[PDB]
RNA sequence: GUCUAAGUAUAAGCAAUUACAGCGAAACUGCGAAUGGCUCAUUAAAUCAGUUAUCGUUUAUUUGAUAGUACCUUACUAUGGAUAACCGUGGUAAUUCUAGAGCUAAUACAUGCAAAAUCCCGACUUCGGAAGGGAUGUAUUUAUUAGAGCCCUUCGGGGCGGUGAUUCAUAAUAACUUCUCGAAUCGCACGGCCUUGCGCCGGCGAUGGUUCAUUCAAAUUUCUGCCCUAUCAACUUUCGACGGCUGGGUAUUGGCCAGCCGUGGUGACAACGGGUAAGGGUUAGGGCUCGGAGAAGGAGCCUGAGAAACGGCUACUACAUCCAAGGAAGGGCAGGCGCGCAAAUUACCCAAUCCCGACACGGG
């Protein structure tokens, strides 16, 4: 509520602090909601920019007005230019350490939340809700613009966004009210794929088994019936697991993924483009294959369990589409003759090389 | 000065060159296709727009910054001799480095909008004669 | 006083001419605007039509395109540069169209190291040329404003990249 | 004061609206099956 | 030759008769051309 | 405030009506491409007597052009707009004759129902919508989309839409609504383009006269088929 | 000046059988006055005329259409204030002079939260109708992208948006705005489902809204055409004279103006100068039609779609009015005389035609 800031502020500022008192402008012009982004923009990349002497004595009431701004839907627009932009600006002209304290106070219940445990699975913290989906669409929007504004530096609070991120999404795969569930999925799939590609050193390892909840669970037995139409969220963390050499230990779980990605490359009924991202999963397979140590690390688990058990699958199902219609993208040609081509020194012994001659 | 550039063909990128064509049976020469003169004045390199007159003549300046001047003679009924009566004019028009410059050259040239307080129009096409200097005289 | 005409003109023949009408409406000339460097003092008018254009006189921040890899922000104005036409302009640090000005880079590099993640100014598709990593690790680049600040109200353009970069820092040198 | 007209009125003004909107929608197939029918017979003559 | 960038020194006819010389100085000359005499380099 | 000297001769007035002529109100037609309403019912069609008697008649809601009540005096009713009185139940359309004035069609609902509206231009608007305007001045969202300039199409008048539409061709009765030979019903047999401005036609009438005349200025009717009834 | 069923009625206004109802003074609101015409130094292809062009521009009014834009950490909930008119207390010598005090409305100015919504796709499909896949307007500015004969054969046969032109139209992305809009209006009929719910859906218009038309304008622009004169042959560059480059403003193109440099440009085919004596279309004919500067004087400003209104304000100047002497408003044509002697209504209506407004009535 505005007003209930701006009378907020009023005694704020009846607490008189040497810290507060040279920005007080500043904070009466963010409260007033005809000059807010060109008061931001006042307060960073100005003349007056935070002294760091008091700035500790300044980030709580500043943080603490500021999420409220963001938080505040009576004058926003509609579409992403209504409050969308908003928090990107926000999160983009925001310090790291700041962003620490934000996501302090960002993180009302799940501040100090523990979704893995000595054990796999914390079923007694999943089976409980302290929060409305409202507000956890909410954190998924918040969190997902603070990934995608920070990049590599969110690695000393992950401990928290991991968790947060992850409790959200095991609450949503287990309880698929449906509309809210199915959009905080998506949207924690997407920030946690951005989270993937950001954070390359960060030890996935303590926890596998909310991965195969997460995939095994609905989707696998009908993966290539549904992504015959388009590329899935699903497919964007198997295509940055892929991409990634610490991540790719995560498909020899379960050992029916790959043959139902080859599965989906086989269905002819597919809009070429679930095709062409199942070849650069494999692609990216085959590159880490042949990548050197730092990948090699982890080779001879891809070569042996994923790669080996399934070549003569990879062989038909690629004769099947190169055999099968009269109609075939040229875009298609180029991505699955390169495939094929880096998959050739890959193999040493199969079953249909006459089929591939 | 500044930098001449075409104004809306991205040129910084990591990863072309606007011609158009005026139409109405115009070719658009390889000078003015890809030679890396640039000019907005230029019908094929600007933004100009070739309409409503066309028409043609004889330089007597190619001395000038881009800018020649086209005589124009024509043969005015005088009732009172009931004679046509010989009466040559003062034309002006942008001179693109497209064509090749000649002087006493029959020269067509097509109106565009108003350039300068002198300049609407715009060279076309270029036929090398060997005209000679304002001595000459000939109905055009 | 001041307008468009040309009743005061001479002829291509060089000849002066009277033709001396009253000065009307429809070829008014309006006082031009200094957009110098200040807080936003922007006014608003109607015109043919009544239709309404800023004359932005004062102002603060621009929004600049570093387009060559997909983003554009709305950072601090620092000051002119250079401009083509005026010396004069330059002293007095007018933004005008077409003015190559220096910018500030910290949103541009949070955005670098948001999407890409390399550290800049401080695998191979984020790459810098040399020169810009040099207004990089400045903290300062050089943008060129393209918008009308007095016509449109705003201070809108692009970053100067490459080879018109090299130019107009030579241009400096000069 | 909200009178039961007025909030017909309201009834009236969102009823034109989404009946407008429908409108759009089916003048917008009949003209994608027509233009479909439209190419296949120049493609007939192809 | 171009616009006003050269000195004409054409006689102005209402800038003719402006304002007369106002003689408004405090001192006797002398103080001060013999000031003017060992300025600094006297 | 118009002399009626001024006042154009293809809509016919007398000797005795007054020095002066009412101005149409602005529309859909043009100024000179108007016959005025009133000059319709008391000044051709003579139904009314005076200005406040056809004012009053148009006040109350007798009278529909196009099949929409008009109420404003001067509202522009330039060619083949059709014209409905429910009380003597007559509809009427508005063409010239061969000497280039003012005709008027008494009609019934079966023929007065549609309207043969020459396109002006086709354009994609906003949203990427493709709309048609005609020389009525009506668009229409999402026409046929064969139909380009210089066709001509049959419209519903009740929903408006498309009901067909004639090709321009060089081979179809056409009729004439511009110029020094305004208003000659022939048929167009050749077609000259002038690329550069004012490209013409070569139209013969039924009665072996060929005149070239300006594709601005044409109006199509149909190949034969006289899709509006002529008078005979 | 301006009123219709369709803005705001508590006139302590009239007239009557329950918020309101009819008539309706006053007031707010919206519209209007880009003209009707009056005076007087003129305008010698600059206007003007034909003839183009706007792919270089603005457009109240006309009618035609016209808006997929939810959610997005509050966990909670059909909205504001003024004020007029109105009631009263006065002032002064006082004019559209107005002070204090107390009211009230908007189509006046102002904000504006149900697990659904809406698109594009669709695998499977019984036309089943759909699993589930992706996604969330507009106005402003900048950058980017898109703008798509030959062979076989039976000789019968078989097979392989627009312009002349535009970075045009159009679409999307990235941000941007002290940036808008996406109906918190008025009247009239009042019906379907029957959860008979201060129910949900339901029609007809007035008013208002973004964009594009279109009308009506306005604004430049192209070739031609002036009358005579060399006791007018040099002229322009003397507010640039001609370019081209860059910026400013303008609705836009434009030395139109501001920086850069280049050299011009015209003329004995008649430039330039002088002189003032300031026509076109409708064709047997004559007829008939169309045709610069100012509002006492310079200077500056203000509305509107359109004025640099001559409508206003401010200064200076110059008259000149009332006055209680401290103050205060204001600048037209027509007429009669123009020797003391002379000669055409001080008529009436908007009845017709035409024009303007909330508008059938009012005013011209």
């Amino acid at each position: 509520d505005i007003e209930l800031q701006k009378l907020a502020l009023k005694a704020i500022l009846t607490w008189k602090s040497e810290g507060i008192k040279p920005y007080q402008e500043h904070l009466e012009y963010l409260l007033d909601e005809a000059r807010f982004k060109n008061e931001l923009t006042v307060l960073f990349q100005g003349d007056n920019k935070i002294l760091p002497e008091h700035r500790s004595e300044v980030i709580p009431v500043l943080l603490h007005l500021l999420y409220g701004r963001a938080i505040s839907r009576k004058g926003a627009a509609s579409g992403r230019h209504g409050l969308h932009a908003t928090r990107l600006a926000i999160i983009r002209q925001l310090d790291v350490e700041d962003m620490g304290s934000f996501l302090d106070i960002g993180l009302g219940p799940l501040r100090a939340i523990r979704v893995v445990d000595e054990q796999g699975v914390r079923e007694s913290v999943f089976a409980h809700e302290p929060l409305p989906p409202r507000k956890q669409v909410g954190l998924l929007n918040m969190l997902e613009a603070v990934i995608n504004e920070l990049g590599t530096s969110v690695e000393p609070y992950m401990d928290a966004l991991v968790n947060s991120v992850l409790y959200c999404l095991v609450n949503a795969c287990r309880k698929l009210n449906e509309s809210l569930y199915r959009v905080i999925r998506t949207t924690a799939l997407k920030s946690l794929s951005r989270l993937f590609q950001n954070a390359p050193d960060f030890n996935w390892v303590p926890y596998r088994e909310l991965m195969v909840k997460e995939i095994i669970s609905p989707r696998i037995e009908k993966l290539p019936v549904e992504s015959t139409q388009g590329v899935s969220a699903t497919w964007r963390l198997m295509a940055t697991w892929s991409s990634l050499p610490k991540a790719a230990p995560f498909l020899n779980v379960d050992k029916r993924i790959l043959p139902k990605i080859v599965e989906t490359l086989s269905i002819e009924k597919a809009k070429d483009e679930v095709k062409v991202f199942a070849l650069d999963i494999l692609k990216n397979l085959i590159n880490l294959a042949q990548a050197p140590e730092t990948e090699s690390q982890f080779n001879e688990l891809i070569k042996t369990e994923l790669l080996d058990p399934n070549t003569d699958l990879i062989l038909k199902t690629i004769g099947g589409v190169l055999h099968g219609q009269s109609d075939i993208g040229r875009e298609l040609l180029s991505s699955a003759v390169d495939t094929v081509v880096v998959f050739a020194p890959m193999i040493e012994v199969s079953s249909h090389i006459q089929d591939m001659l | 000065r500044a930098f001449l550039k075409q104004p809306h063909i991205f040129l910084n990128s990591k990863v072309r060159r606007w011609y158009k064509d005026v139409g109405l049976g115009f070719k658009t020469p390889k000078t003015a296709i890809e030679g890396h003169y640039i000019d907005k004045k230029c019908p094929f390199t600007g933004m100009v727009s070739i309409r409503g007159r066309i028409l043609t003549g004889r330089v007597v300046s190619t001395k000038m910054h881009r800018t020649i001047i086209i005589r124009r003679e024509y043969l005015h009924y005088i009732p009172k001799y009931n004679r046509y009566e010989k009466r040559h004019k003062n034309l002006a028009a942008h001179v693109s480095p497209a064509f090749r410059v000649e002087e006493g050259d029959m020269v067509v040239v097509g109106q565009c909008r108003p350039l300068s307080k002198t300049v609407r129009f715009n060279v076309l096409r270029v036929l090398p004669r060997t005209g000679k200097s304002v001595k000459k005289f000939q109905k055009f | 006083g001041i307008s468009r005409d040309s009743r005061h003109k001479r002829s291509h023949t060089g000849a002066k001419r009277a033709f001396y009408r009253k000065k009307r409406a429809f070829e008014l000339g309006r006082q031009p605007a200094n957009t110098r460097i200040g807080p936003k003092r922007i006014h608003i008018v109607r015109t043919r039509g009544g239709n309404h254009k800023y004359r932005a006189l004062r102002l603060d921040s621009g929004n600049f395109a570093w387009g060559s890899e997909g983003c554009t922000r709305k950072t601090r104005i620092i000051g002119v540069v250079y401009h083509p036409s005026n010396n004069e302009l330059v002293r007095t640090n007018t933004l005008t169209k077409s003015a190559v000005v220096q910018i500030d880079a910290a949103p541009f590099r949070q955005w670098y190291e948001a999407h890409y993640g390399q550290p800049l100014g401080r695998a191979a598709h984020g790459k810098v040329d040399p020169a810009l990593e040099k207004q990089f690790e400045a903290g300062r680049l050089y943008a060129i404003i393209s918008s009308r600040p007095g016509q449109s109200g705003r201070a809108d353009g692009y970053i100067l990249e490459g080879e018109e970069l090299a130019f107009y820092q030579r241009k400096l040198h000069k | 004061l909200v009178t039961p007209q007025r909030l017909q009125h309201k009834r009236h003004r969102i009823a034109l609206k989404r009946r407008q909107q429908e409108k759009v929608k089916e003048e917008a197939a009949e003209y994608a099956q027509i233009l479909a029918k439209r190419v296949a017979e120049a493609k007939a003559q192809k | 030759a171009s616009k006003g960038r050269k000195l004409r020194y054409t006689v102005h006819e209402k800038l003719q008769n402006f304002m007369a010389p106002e003689d408004r100085r405090s001192w006797e000359e002398h103080a001060i051309d013999r000031l003017f005499g060992t300025l600094f380099g006297q | 405030h118009q002399k009626r000297l001024s006042a154009p001769s293809h809509w016919l007035l007398d000797k005795l009506s007054g020095a002066y002529a009412p101005r149409p109100s602005t529309g859909p037609h043009k100024l000179r491409d108007c016959m005025p309403l009133i000059v319709f019912v008391r000044n051709r069609l003579k139904y009314a007597l005076n200005y406040r008697e056809t004012k009053a008649i148009m006040m109350q809601r007798l009278v529909k052009v196009d099949g929409k009540v008009r109420t404003d005096i001067t509202y522009p009713a330039g060619f083949m707009d059709v014209i409905t009185i429910e009380k003597t139940g007559e509809n009427f359309r508005l063409i010239y004759d061969t000497k280039g004035r003012f005709t008027v069609h008494r009609i019934t609902d079966e023929e007065a129902k549609y309207k043969l509206g020459k396109v002006k231009r086709v354009q994609l608007g906003r949203g990427g919508v493709p709309f048609l305007v005609t020389h009525d001045a009506r668009t229409i969202r999402y026409p046929d989309p064969l139909i380009k300039v210089n066709d001509t199409v049959k419209i519903d008048l009740e929903t408006g839409k498309i009901t067909d539409f004639i090709k321009f061709d060089t081979g179809a009765l056409a009729m004439i609504t511009g110029g020094r030979n305004m208003g000659r019903v022939g048929v167009i047999t050749h077609r000259e383009r002038h690329d550069g401005g004012f490209g013409i036609v070569h139209l013969k009438d039924a009665l072996d006269n060929t005149f070239a005349t300006r594709e601005s200025n044409v109006f199509v009717i149909g190949s034969e088929k006289p899709w509006i009834s002529l008078p005979k």
